[PDB]
């Protein structure tokens, strides 16, 4: 997943930090759902 | 890596309190894993993307 | 005089220019005024920011040619208004040129300056 | 799951936002200054020498036209010709052939 750290930071992105940060669900759910065996998560919070 | 010397680039583990942390053992596997490249090259063989 | 001269060297033009001030509103226009080598102030580190300069100037020029000069010398005090509404002098004008076409600091000036009175015309003539 | 972070140690800047913003505005003033100084004393040139002295200045420039060549085949010098082909073939082909 391609991550941000900006959350809502810089503004003025409609709805991007939105789309980013919902992203971040996806690490508790391949816990909490059944679906791991096939989908590993790695987020890559990407820089400047 | 210095002692409480946080790399530019490293990985998080989630801490027991639900939130993500520096952790120094796993950003060192990366970082090894990214000289290793940078020195010997990396091979994606088999690998559909 | 109706003739043909040519005494260029005998020609001169000691001119008294309208008094014009300059309000330094913004940090440019600091920039641009300390740019110009004829602006010396007596104190180099004095605060021009929030000022009211008056440039009293008297501008002579001696001719080479009818269509350009040989010595253009500007110069004049720079005042500053005071908080007492009095005028104290920080500073001169020390514009000194050889063949020019024209006057750089009175260009400046009217470029940048009002003439402490401004003519505003009626919307129409009225036939007295 | 495996956060990787790759932000380069920006997450430590404080208010980033209007840090940028800040960094950003000196550029700027400081290229609209340095504008506004330098199209002040071209415009002070420009009334001290007129538009005799800054004519000077104005070079001439040549456009190209198109010279289209029948593109012929380039001889070589006769040393350069004799030495690709083997030294014997002199006097050896039926240039009638």
């Amino acid at each position: 997943l391609p991550m941000s750290p900006n959350h809502g930071t810089f503004g003025g992105d409609g709805m991007y930090s939105e789309s980013k940060l919902s992203l971040e669900t996806l690490f508790n759910r391949w816990h909490s759902e059944s679906w791991a065996n096939q989908l590993t998560v790695c987020g890559a919070i990407i820089g400047w | 890596i210095p002692r409480e010397t946080i790399p530019f680039l490293h990985l998080r583990k989630k801490t027991p309190a639900g939130d993500w942390k520096y952790d120094r053992q796993l950003s060192s596997l990366f970082l090894d894993g990214l000289e290793k490249a940078a020195f010997n090259g990396v091979t994606f063989k088999d690998k559909y993307v | 005089y109706r003739g043909n001269y040519t005494d260029f060297e005998n020609t001169f033009q000691k001119t008294v220019e309208p008094v014009y001030q300059m309000h330094i509103k913004t940090s440019k226009d600091i920039a641009v005024l300390r740019s110009k080598e004829w602006f010396q102030l007596d104190d180099e580190d004095f605060d021009l920011l929030n000022k009211t300069l008056t440039f009293e100037t008297e501008t002579e020029v001696t001719f080479k040619n009818a269509n350009i000069f040989s010595s253009v010398k500007c110069f004049g005090p720079i005042k500053v208004e005071l908080p007492t509404k009095e005028t104290v002098e920080i500073g001169i004008v020390d514009y000194e040129a050889g063949a020019s076409h024209g006057n750089p600091v009175v260009d400046f000036l009217k470029r940048n300056g009002s003439t402490l009175e401004q003519k505003v015309n009626l919307e129409n003539p009225i036939p007295i | 799951p495996v956060m990787a972070d790759l932000n380069g140690g920006l997450q430590f800047v404080p208010e980033l936002k209007e840090f940028t913003a800040k960094l950003r505005k000196e550029l700027v003033e400081t290229s609209e200054v340095r504008k506004a100084v330098s199209i002040e004393t071209a415009l002070e040139h420009k009334v001290v020498n007129g538009n005799s002295a800054d004519a000077a200045y104005a070079q001439v420039e040549i456009q190209p036209r198109a010279n289209i060549q029948l593109d012929f085949p380039e001889l070589k010098p006769y040393k350069q010709v004799k030495q690709i082909a083997p030294a014997e073939l002199e006097g050896l082909l039926d240039l009638e052939r």
